[PDB]
């Protein structure tokens, strides 16, 4: 590969891997407290989505900006 | 409501899980996108529009607007894992 796209790629993906498993162990895992816990993780889960989007944003631009260039 | 706290992190919690599948989609394409970089080397041996456009991408990925992007979801994701 020219543009060294494997090591970019594999960093990302790897970024994305370790992300993917350790949301996934939280996600699976005195009422006055439980009520308020959850609106804290409701707070951050949403936090996360947001900083997610964003980064999927960037992979499409990235794409988009790679391809417009490959074609003029 | 418990029940509207539920509903709320089951929303998140799929559309968190779509996030993941659209990347991990998205790194996929890039072989699409790694085989088209290739067969623009190849026409720039004989083609110098190509070669210009190959420079052009090269400095691109490497200190100009496309590694940016990609430094940008990179930290993100690395912000990510640091608030776990």
């Amino acid at each position: 590969d020219v543009i060294d796209l494997f090591n970019k790629l594999g960093v990302f993906q790897a970024a994305i891997l370790m992300f993917a498993y350790m949301y996934q162990a939280q996600s699976d895992l005195n009422l006055t407290t439980t009520v308020n816990n959850s609106q804290l993780e409701i707070q951050q889960m949403s936090n996360t989505l947001n900083l997610l989007t964003s980064a999927r944003s960037d992979m499409q631009s990235l794409q988009y900006r790679t391809i417009s260039g490959i074609s003029l | 409501g418990i029940v509207s706290q539920t509903r709320n992190k089951e929303l998140l919690d799929k559309k968190i899980r779509s996030e993941i599948e659209a990347i991990k989609k998205i790194i996929a394409e890039f072989d699409v996108v790694k085989e088209s970089v290739n067969e623009l080397s190849e026409k720039a041996k004989t083609d110098p529009q190509a070669a210009e456009k190959l420079n052009k991408l090269i400095e691109g990925y490497t200190y100009g607007e496309e590694r940016k992007l990609y430094d940008s979801a990179l930290s993100k994701i690395e912000k990510l894992i640091e608030t776990l």
